[PDB]
């Protein structure tokens, strides 16, 4: 059973603080770090200019 | 159910698959999409079961240099499914940089601040896709740099190998994942002989690490050192994902001598017409809780069906008489009947599966020992051109 | 003036083309130059808070890029495109029409899964045009990755409808017309047959800055082996000609068609030609209302190229065809010229550490008049460790 043993838990002088997300149930366990950023028009009906809105140039 | 209770905050749900050989026979007219559709099905199953993460056994791309279409299809599928919003409820305790040193972004994909990873993909490069070139790069490197697949288990040094683990913790459960990329069998055998293989273990909570190992090496012995004996590995390893062997034995099996289990998920596509390939393909959902484990095999509904049968003419002297001038005609008749029965079974099975491919694969192995003469395979196969996926490989004569 | 132009209603576009990424990769001396230049341009983009890059095509030199080339391209794009910088402009066109061939038909950043900070728009240049029954190109791979939005594809070859992508930021708006590279003769025939059309928005028709990128030969290399500028219509405001590698990034007014044409030129010296000699640049094109402003920025990592032609017949005093030693005098003069070239190269290099150490050289010699060429290899031996292309330092022609 015994083999090479090396302290692998990554704890520096200050132990690593796991990341989290708003607690949806109890204390939700999330460690992701993605947050899609907003762009203009977000949450707004798109003002799309297509189909008949475009005209061939004569 | 018992499985539902076993699905808790402290239970890992690892989906296991191997040897997708994506893009295999891509240029084929009939089998062209088999690999792609199979990958779609496996990823969809991963999503539906809400798996904590995927652990692919290697050989992800059939060719060492995947063709453009293959890479595009794989990448779009991964982006479509594995990118999402469902929370990931496990955390990494190891030194990520050590595990993924060869990547300029040394951290697990879902920890990237810019990618919305939902279903992280872990894998280990297989024989067909091992790093190559002076740069020593592989397709999994392309995907990883793109930010989809976490490529782990790389070997920094050829003289000596230090298989460091990635420590995955979910609640009270912890896992030590030990992956060893595909290495040529003779060399790895010799290195094991020379005591050049070492496995690091965490000094902390030593007994509390379900030691999970993955390898891509031949399991059967085809030569003096043209394989890897199980006896080499140590008993502290809890579960082993033997991947390279395409035949499926997904059911975990205990090694009495070594006291650890060995799982052979097998290929996700029938790359060859061999008896091992005939077994129904499956993909394993592994559950880990504490020091215990459980494996549940899931059928694939898109894997093109393979039916094989070995017929020995000499074992039917009543039916086959070599002296009989018309023995060849009777042989053809019986082979035709057997192939009809195989197709009947294939259609019967397919009836319940819509997505299943329509034309299954069939190979009849004929032992013509005893003076029996093989006949024109081409002319016989002419009659099943529209029925089977291997019209040119319906029968096989051997002695 | 530039600061005043830099407003919430002002676009900030970085334009470059013919990156020819990875070309001559395997070489020891210039192998890494392409990646260094790509890093330089991306870093310039990220430093000047550019709204979006508009690569003119040929983003990969080889139709099927090498594993290393693709890996490094993805690496750099990840390091310098993904971030927390918000994108401050908006799409107004119907997206699926433009990126329909992708299973995710929308501008990459509009996808929720990816944190794009600096969008990349491009077209497909000749060397990386779609090929195979699948009609996919490396830029399609990057698109699927969600890094580069490959726009301007043409579904049919018999008819072409260049649907613009409409981009607005504050008050200012842009119509971006991207026509991918096409075989020149075929495109010429299509223009002659009136099969070419460029759709326009009915709304505020005159308020849309019509910007049209194209990758085609400019100079007349044949009867129909190029694209006369007269084919374009005057409603187009600015044209970014991409294929030609001579850098002419200074906008030029064509008195006839009343449209500006800017030629960013390649970012790396692919071939030894006089046009390649000019110093390369990258344009921080700005747009506001119907007025535009292009400001060039030199690249500190493009391998230096010095070129000069020498007509021996033009120096009768120095060289006499009847002189038996004429070969040696010619060789001495060539050595002196090359030494002066190297001196100037080092002089200019001294001001930028990043610049490549071994400058490139190509000396064209017009040996007409009964003169004979001398050994190229023997003469070039003296600089094998001094110039980046020692095997071809001199060119003899008549
Ligand atoms: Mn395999
Ligand atoms: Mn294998
Ligand atoms: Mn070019
Ligand atoms: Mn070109």
């Amino acid at each position: 059973l015994l083999t090479e043993f090396r302290s692998l838990v990554i704890k520096n002088s200050t132990s690593r603080n796991p990341s989290g997300i708003n607690d949806d149930y109890g204390q939700l366990k999330n460690f992701k770090k993605f947050k899609k950023v907003t762009y203009p028009g977000a949450g707004k009906l798109p003002h799309i200019i297509g189909g008949s809105d475009l005209i061939a140039h004569h | 159910s018992t499985a539902d209770a076993l699905d808790d905050e402290n239970t890992f749900k690892i989906l296991v698959a191997t040897d997708i050989h994506l893009g295999f026979m891509e240029k084929d007219a009939v089998r062209g999409n088999d690999t792609f559709v199979t990958l779609d099905e496996i990823l969809r199953l991963a999503q539906e079961n809400e798996v904590d993460f995927i652990l692919l056994g290697g050989d992800l791309f059939h060719e060492n240099k995947p063709s453009r279409k293959t890479l595009h299809t794989c990448l779009e599928l991964l982006r479509k499914y594995c990118m999402g919003d469902r929370p990931v409820q496990f955390e990494i305790l190891s030194d990520q940089s050590v595990n993924f040193g060869f990547s300029k972004f040394p951290w697990v994909n879902y920890q990237d601040g810019n990618l919305n990873i939902s279903i992280p993909v872990f894998s280990i490069h297989g024989n067909n896709d091992d790093p190559t070139g002076a740069d020593a790069l592989c397709a999994l490197d392309i995907l990883s740099c793109a930010g989809f697949v976490n490529h782990f288990g790389r070997s920094m040094s050829v003289e000596k190998i230090d298989i460091s683990p990635v420590l995955l913790q979910k609640g009270s459960t912890k896992i030590a994942l030990y992956g060893l990329g595909s290495i040529p069998d003779e060399r790895l055998y010799r290195m094991f002989v020379n005591k050049k293989v070492t496995m690091l273990r965490p000094k902390e909570d030593e007994n509390s690490w379900f030691n999970l190992f993955v390898i891509h090496q031949n399991r059967s012995k085809h030569g003096s050192t043209n394989f890897i004996p199980e006896q080499f590995l140590d008993d502290f390893i809890d579960l082993v994902i033997w991947g390279h062997e395409h035949e499926c034995k997904i059911a975990p099996t205990k090694n009495e001598q070594q006291l650890f289990y060995i799982s052979q998920p097998g290929s996700s596509v029938v790359t060859s017409l061999s008896p091992g390939e005939a077994v129904k393909k499956h993909v394993g959902l592994l559950r880990i809780k504490g020091r215990k484990m459980n494996m549940h095999k899931i059928p694939l509904h898109t894997v093109r069906q393979f039916f094989m049968e070995d017929i020995v003419l000499a074992n039917h002297p009543d039916i086959f008489n070599p002296d009989n001038p018309k023995v060849t005609q009777a042989i053809q008749s019986f082979c035709l009947e057997k192939i009809e029965e195989m197709l009947e079974n294939a259609e019967r099975e397919r009836l319940g599966n819509s997505h299943q491919p329509e034309k299954p694969l069939v190979r009849l192995r004929v032992d013509y020992s005893g003076g029996f003469e093989p006949f024109s395979v081409l002319r016989f196969s002419q009659k099943f051109v529209d029925r089977v996926a291997n019209p040119k490989d319906i029968i096989h004569f051997f002695r």
